[PDB]
């Protein structure tokens, strides 16, 4: 069959990566690219061009996040880093989630994964430090992960809000979530004449 | 009482460490590391495509660096070595020592695509050509500071009795133009922490940095932390330095209105509407071996009442008028360099021509803002001064639907004899 | 088979050879520049390096060659040694 | 006193939240599943302990007997921490270790030994039963019928003698409904 | 369920795929007769990417 | 003088402009396995060209003959040769049979151009002339020595080409023994690869503390044959080490947190992965001093221990697990009394290695792991040809320890070489108490026809290291003068001795007048002499000429024939 079950009815992180790579990013250019008024060219299809072929040492910009990555593994780039990865914004979301332990905090849809990302292969470009970030996001991945027990402990057929549960937790949680939510709903509707 | 000691564009000390940046730049950071005696120097290209990163030991400890995409100039003060590297390698690095006198220190060093210039603390003005052959050896006012941008030569003379002065000449190739000589520099010294003082130990002027702008106008950062431009710089009969930045008030405004102390902005290079510089959130105003990535800041009008947005806080809030008042200011000032810049010097890039027809723009529509104020004050007068101002007559038939919006039939007479007299 | 037969009854093995043939019609034709049969792994990873798992003598390329020699790497882009790494003849 | 206590009971916090190796913080995540398993208790292997820190583990083979409660009081905490939300219960967890460095022959065991953290090997001849040990003691005092409680460890006590709040020479007595207790097995080694 | 195949949206995305992999073929024969390839990767990746997706949904439905 | 020293980045460019193809990979790198710092050359090398994104190919070699095999399978679509620690002075081109007319093209002009590109990095010392001069389409990338010691031999070379009668007599004769004179002296490495590759990397500005941390690898690996050549690099690499080490200092501990820093590295064995008896017991100069190998030597040996004051159940302790006070104060123990039973030399400052808390490493005990690990990492042409793929499989294990990543394969090659040390050290105790060193007059043979530990030593490499052992108690023994030293083990399987000729060493700690002077190897050299004039089969493929086979029936005449040598 075309496809594996395992990919059946889910996204593996693989896949989740690759839907992250599709976004842009700030970051700084090692190269100049940009020819002066006084040569080889991108000219992509499924992203700007306009922006690369305008390149500039030293100049903040933003690219598809897998362009960007590619630069990285070469020293020809640098992967600035989003606002939201800061020890600041972190304690302040971790604080928010202690005030509100019934919601979730705010953060980026793709959070996890593009803070693993940007671990592995932009640990240079972090101004704070690495081992401090990396110990916030476990506890906020903490935090999340009982609050979302909690809100497992009322699942009902109805309906279910997560509201700003990451991405990559909502792809953790598919499979048994929507298998009991079907069961139950199942069993109910049995129940209906 | 002062004194004159070796600088180079925002130069850092060894402080506490075995290292320090000799220099740095857009172009690159040369940085240096105590060795056994021997001195490792190591030259640091910011593009790695246009350059090779090299390092090499110095014996001679040269503590005066200059870099530039031809190459680097570095120079020992207490002996007078000057070496010249040219960074293709194509050609040998030519050396010579210039005649130290007793207390004759090199005050800094500056390197031309064709020519070369060694500054001393007698102020013994001292021409080289690229190959080190000697052009000529001149007495001035002590220059502090040697920036040397393309074939623009700016140059900080000061004095304890001429006081501060500066010089802008563009050498070049052929017909060497001196636009300004000496002319009082308008910065403010340094009051007189013990980091600040040994930053002053390493540079007595303050100067955070010195460099010209992207398109190539002068830009000096001192120790007011302050970005200060040359507006009209091409022309001397207008030149005045504008103040494009006020780092203290821009910080503290970005930190939601905290009085924060560590940030310090170490001024790299001012690109177009923004600077370059690293934030130093340390007590070391300078940064370390480790250099970080650098922070980008757009360039602000200083028109912010610290008073006016305290208040209005009690994340920082600005009055949509204030507000429009600055980007007014600013983009009025970037569009005159702009414009200098184009007839002046062309573009190296096309887009320009564009940038300044969209901030001719912005600066029609910051004029409109600020004219729908005047008009909610029912000052009809002030009002029509602002669309006096206006510079493009379909911004001014955006002004008188304003003012018909606004209720002022007076005003909108008077717009409507403004359309007539721009078509005339 | 895109990219035991006692085992199956003969009417399985038959179904089985219409399955490939079918197959290999989809992939030939419209939507041929897509290898429908190619890895459903995401191509994260532009160049990798290769170890040769099983030596099986040299291997033609578009443009190349490599060398298959036991216990000998190579560091070529991914996409262009995939075949031969489900073959079984390369190591990561 | 306790001052140094609790400094050493929050560096053992630190081991247990920080202590990282390549990606990922082995002992905070085996913490969190057994929790999540209901299995009150954490395993530290000692080389990653020295790694941490030289001076804990030193610390701890000074006095293993008393280090050790601390040890246990910060993975309780950490427990806390992880799996409850803080504004917004778990009993003492027991911590488990693996030393694998150089054995001691049962026969070599002496005086030398004593109170110091052992590593050996044998074969186990026999099991006891399990029995009682009474983590937690709800206790009355007899006279003035004053509430109060002991904590008690299995670690190197006895029901106070004083009235604390002449009453009596030991008007205590305990509450074994409120009070509670662990299983504690004998072993015999050759 | 099965979505309703968008026919257009495919069918200029393989327009632009074949026309790119020409194209990318002739920059391929131009660097057989500056020269910097960073864009040419840009390009194999990109490429492989977009065929990728193309290849799941395919896969998928 | 082909390529010197400062043309090496001209040298990688043009090796670019000619490989450089993103549609095929062009570079192959033959690299001669069995040699630490040519491991760690070419995994320097290989990350370079992962920065410049050149697809290459990397080809472990053992013999020469494979080489030559290798190269006739060659496809002419590869253009750049990259070979490692090997061939420097063979005539590759004649060896290799190359023609400059099969690959010559695009000549024209005075100019010249090949297909191929044969770049070598064999830094022995007794460069191939032809090579040098002769060839063009062999490169070798030169330390200069040819311009600063041939440059006579240069002039004699040139001459006698130039020579194409009793003037022709006077001059040819001359130049022909300036030749010779060159040759017939034996091979002594004079640098180590790693640091010609990192020069190379500072030339282009790549250099980072991972090269420099495999080219202190490399370095180290070299010293202990070397070490003349480790004393005059260490400064070099120390001073890279400053440059490369960040500002901050005393930063506090943590998983990320990495440092390759420079501290007493006492001359033991495995000491931060041994207890401190065991290191002692088994550190090839402190046997050599103390000849633990006898029994005496081992109450000697106590006798120190108690010296120290250490209680000697600590002293047999795992070292991880000392006590802080010992761990800490071991520094001033070893700075008293070590003089006392003149073992002051081991006290030694070296580059160790750390990340995170995972612990530390010395460079000399992760280079003795990596030795390790590529020696047990796992019809009778067949059984050769799979020992030796059992070798290249050690060589690509080690290659992958090399990525910290891969820290359990480093803990595997450090036990590995704990049994590996403790299996020689009973081997060479044996072997004294046998007194199987027969002394011959013209060197120590001490042939090796015992089963345990035989099989181990079919590895060249294991009997190097006993050989190794053996010499240094020797040199230590002021008894011994400096006789070449001979080593054969019996293979059942093939019935073949292991012959292996190694050079003798003035003691480690010795540096006076003499040992500077280089004890140059004819071990080599003899044997080749004797393998021509005789037929006893052998095999000389093997890259490291001192180490060759010899039929169980053949050796004792080949013996004969050596000890009748004059050469040696
Ligand atoms: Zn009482």
């Amino acid at each position: 069959m075309s496809l594996p079950a395992h990919l059946q009815q889910t996204f593996s992180p693989e896949e989740i990566q690759f839907i992250v790579e599709n976004e842009p990013i700030k970051i700084f250019p090692r190269i100049t690219t940009r020819q002066k008024i006084r040569h080889t060219r991108w000219q992509l299809i499924t992203t700007d061009d306009k922006a690369l072929n305008n390149m500039v040492a030293m100049r903040s910009t933003e690219v598809v996040l897998w362009i960007a990555l590619l630069l990285k593994q070469q020293s020809k780039c640098s992967i600035v880093a989003p606002q939201w990865l800061t020890t600041k914004e972190l304690d302040r979301k971790i604080q928010y989630e202690k005030t509100h332990p019934d919601r979730f905090s705010e953060l980026p849809w793709n959070w996890l994964v593009l803070a693993r990302i940007l671990f592995n292969k932009a640990k240079d470009d972090f101004h704070d430090p690495i081992h401090e970030l990396r110990g916030k996001i476990q506890d906020l991945r903490e935090i999340r992960q009982i609050k979302v027990l909690k809100g497992l402990k009322y699942l009902n057929e109805s309906h279910l809000q997560l509201d700003n549960l990451s991405l990559l937790e909502i792809n953790e949680l598919r499979p048994f979530i929507t298998e009991i939510m079907d069961k139950l709903r199942e069993i109910h509707t049995a129940s209906l004449t | 009482k002062f004194r004159y000691m070796p600088f180079s564009p925002a130069g850092t000390p060894f402080g506490f460490t075995d290292r320090r940046y000799l220099t740095m730049n857009e172009v690159g950071y040369v940085s240096t590391v105590k060795n056994s005696e021997q001195y490792s120097i190591t030259v640091s290209f910011f593009d790695v495509g246009r350059f090779r990163e090299y390092h090499f030991e110095d014996l001679f400890g040269y503590d005066l660096c200059f870099l530039n995409e031809k190459g680097t100039l570095f120079g020992q003060s207490k002996t007078g070595q000057i070496q010249y590297r040219p960074h293709d390698s194509i050609h040998s690095n030519w050396t010579k020592i210039i005649p130290l006198q007793a207390g004759e220190r090199i005050t800094s060093v500056a390197a031309t695509p064709v020519r070369v210039i060694v500054g001393t603390s007698l102020g013994y003005f001292r021409s080289f050509n690229q190959f080190g052959v000697p052009f000529a050896v001149e007495k001035t006012s002590p220059i502090v500071a040697l920036t040397a941008q393309n074939y623009r030569v700016f140059s900080v003379h000061y004095s304890q009795f001429h006081g501060l002065s500066y010089s802008l000449s563009e050498l070049g190739t052929s017909s060497k133009r001196y636009y300004k000589r000496e002319c009082p520099l308008p910065m403010s010294l340094p009051n007189i922490k013990d980091a600040n003082l040994d930053y002053y130990n390493f540079n007595p002027m303050g100067i955070k940095s010195l460099f010209f702008s992207s398109y190539g106008d002068p830009c000096i950062f001192g120790s007011d932390n302050t970005l200060l431009l040359l507006s009209k710089w091409r022309s001397p009969e207008e030149s005045k330095w504008l103040p494009i930045l006020d780092s203290n008030m821009e910080i503290w405004k970005m930190s939601g209105g905290k009085e924060t102390t560590d940030i310090h902005v170490w001024p790299l290079a001012l690109a177009y509407d923004t600077l370059n510089c690293i934030l130093v959130k340390g007590k070391h105003i300078w940064p370390e071996f480790p250099l970080p990535l650098p922070s980008e800041m757009e360039i602000r009008m200083p028109v912010f009442v610290k008073s006016k947005l305290l208040e209005e806080n009690k994340e920082i809030q600005i009055p949509v008028s204030m507000a429009a008042e600055e980007e007014y200011l600013r983009s009025k000032v970037l569009s005159e360099l702009l414009t200098d810049t184009l007839e002046n010097d062309g573009e190296m890039y096309g887009n320009e021509n564009e940038v300044l027809a969209a901030l001719n723009g912005a600066y029609d529509k910051a004029l409109l803002r600020l004219f729908a104020s005047a008009c909610s004050d029912q000052n009809v007068e002030k009002a029509l001064s602002l669309a006096h101002e206006l510079k493009q007559d379909r911004a001014l038939t955006a002004a008188v639907k304003i003012s018909e919006r606004a209720e002022l039939p007076s005003l909108v007479k008077k717009i409507n004899n403004i359309r007539e007299a721009r078509y005339e | 088979n895109g990219l035991d037969t006692n085992n199956l009854s003969h009417q399985e093995q038959e179904y089985l050879k219409e399955y490939c043939d079918l197959i290999t019609d989809l992939k030939s034709g419209d939507l041929v520049d897509i290898d429908l049969s190619g890895s459903l792994v995401p191509p994260s990873d532009v160049f990798i390096d290769v170890r040769v798992l099983k030596d099986a003598g040299e291997i033609q390329t578009e443009y190349g060659v490599f060398n298959l020699i036991k216990d000998s790497q190579f560091f070529v882009r991914q996409s262009d040694v995939e075949r031969l790494i489900q073959q079984g003849y390369l190591q990561k | 006193n306790d001052d140094d206590n609790t400094e050493i009971i929050k560096s053992f916090k630190n081991f247990i939240l920080e202590f990282r190796l390549d990606s990922q913080f082995i002992y905070r995540d085996q913490l969190r599943n057994n929790i999540l398993v209901k299995n009150y208790s954490l395993t530290v292997n000692m080389e990653h302990l020295i790694g941490y820190n030289e001076d804990i583990y030193k610390k701890l083979s000074d006095e293993p007997s008393d280090i050790i409660p601390l040890f246990e009081t910060a993975i309780t905490q950490v427990a806390k921490r992880i799996s409850i939300l803080s504004r917004a219960s778990l009993p003492t967890f027991q911590l488990i270790l693996n030393s694998n460095a150089n054995q001691i022959p049962l026969r070599d065991l002496d005086s030398e030994h004593v109170s110091k953290i052992v590593r050996l090997s044998g074969i186990i001849i026999s099991t006891s039963v399990l029995s009682s040990r009474a983590t937690y003691l709800s206790i009355m005092c007899r006279n003035c019928r004053h509430t109060t409680s002991i904590t008690i460890n299995n670690f190197n006590v006895s029901l106070p003698r004083s009235c604390l709040s002449n009453c009596g020479p030991d008007p205590y007595i305990i509450i074994h409904e409120s009070s509670k207790f662990i299983d504690q097995q004998f072993l015999k080694l050759q | 369920e099965l979505l309703p195949y968008p026919h257009q949206l495919m069918k200029r995305l393989l327009n632009r795929i074949s026309m790119q992999s020409q194209l990318i073929e002739n920059i391929s024969m131009g660097f057989l007769d500056n020269e910097s390839k960073l864009p040419l990767l840009c390009m194999e990746t990109e490429l492989e990417r977009l065929k990728f997706v193309i290849r799941s949904y395919i896969r998928c439905r | 003088m082909y390529y010197g020293i400062s043309q090496f980045s001209e040298a990688y460019n043009k090796i670019l402009r000619n490989s450089s193809s993103h549609s095929s990979c062009q570079l192959v790198i033959f690299v001669s396995c069995l040699n630490i710092d040519a491991l760690c050359a070419t995994k320097m090398l290989s990350l370079l060209f992962k920065k410049q994104l050149v697809q290459s190919q990397i080809v472990p070699i053992f013999g020469y003959s494979e080489l030559r095999r290798h190269y006739s399978q060659l496809d002419d679509n590869i253009n750049s040769l990259l070979l490692v620690g090997f061939g420097g002075v063979i005539d590759l081109e004649a060896f290799l049979e190359i023609d400059p007319q099969e690959y010559v093209i695009d000549t024209d002009s005075g100019e010249q151009s090949f297909r191929r590109d044969i770049y070598v990095l064999d830094a022995h010392r007794p460069w191939n002339l032809d090579n040098i001069f002769g060839s063009q389409i062999i490169q070798c990338f030169d330390d200069g020595t040819v311009d600063d010691t041939l440059g006579e031999q240069k002039e004699a070379y040139y001459k006698l080409l130039e020579l194409d009668r009793k003037q022709r007599k006077k001059q040819i004769h001359e130049y022909e023994g300036v030749l010779e004179e060159y040759y017939s002296q034996g091979t002594t490495v004079v640098n180590s690869i790693s640091a010609q590759i990192y020069s190379l990397l500072s030339a282009i500005g790549e250099t980072n503390l991972s090269n420099l941390w495999l080219n202190i690898l490399g370095t180290t690996s070299l010293d202990i044959a070397y070490a003349q050549v480790y004393n005059r690099l260490y400064p070099l690499l120390q001073d890279e080490v400053k440059r490369l080490t960040p500002s901050s200092r005393n930063s506090v501990k943590t998983p990320d947190t990495l440092t390759l820093n420079i501290q007493p590295d006492y001359y033991l064995f495995l000491l931060r992965h041994s207890s401190l008896y065991d290191s002692f017991y088994y550190s090839n100069y402190v046997n050599a001093k103390l000849s633990l190998w006898n029994e005496n030597g081992k109450k000697r040996l106590h006798k120190m221990f108690a010296r120290m004051g250490i209680p000697l159940s600590t002293a047999q302790e795992t070292w991880l697990y000392m006590d802080h006070s010992i761990k800490r104060e071991l520094g001033i123990i070893f700075d008293k009394n070590l003089d006392r039973y003149g073992l002051q030399d081991i006290i030694r400052d070296g580059f160790v290695r750390t990340l995170g808390y995972r612990g530390s490493i010395s460079a000399s005990e992760f280079v003795e792991a990596l030795t390790a690990l590529l020696e047990v990492g796992n019809n009778s042409a067949q059984k050769l040809t799979n020992l030796r793929k059992r070798w290249v499989s050690n060589f690509w294990l080690s290659w992958d320890a090399l990525d910290d990543r891969k820290v359990e394969l480093l803990n595997r090659g450090i036990q590995l070489a704990q049994d590996l040390q403790r299996a020689i050290f009973n081997t060479g105790v044996a072997i004294l108490e046998k007194k199987l060193i027969k002394h011959l007059r013209i060197y120590r043979l001490c042939v090796l026809q015992d089963g345990p530990d035989l099989d181990l030593y079919r590895n060249p490499l294991t009997l190097l290291r006993l050989g190794n052992w053996l010499i240094e108690c020797c040199a230590e023994s002021e008894d011994k003068q400096l006789l070449p030293m001979v080593l054969a083990s019996i293979d059942e399987n093939t019935d073949t001795y292991l012959v292996a000729g190694l050079t003798p060493r003035y003691p480690r700690g010795l540096d006076t007048i003499h040992t500077k002077k280089p004890i140059l190897n004819n071990f080599s050299m003899a044997f080749q002499q004797i393998t021509a004039e005789t037929d006893a089969k052998v095999r000389i493929d093997n890259f490291e000429s001192s180490i060759i086979e010899i039929r169980r029936e053949d050796l004792s005449p080949f013996l004969e024939k050596l000890t009748l040598s004059g050469l040696l």
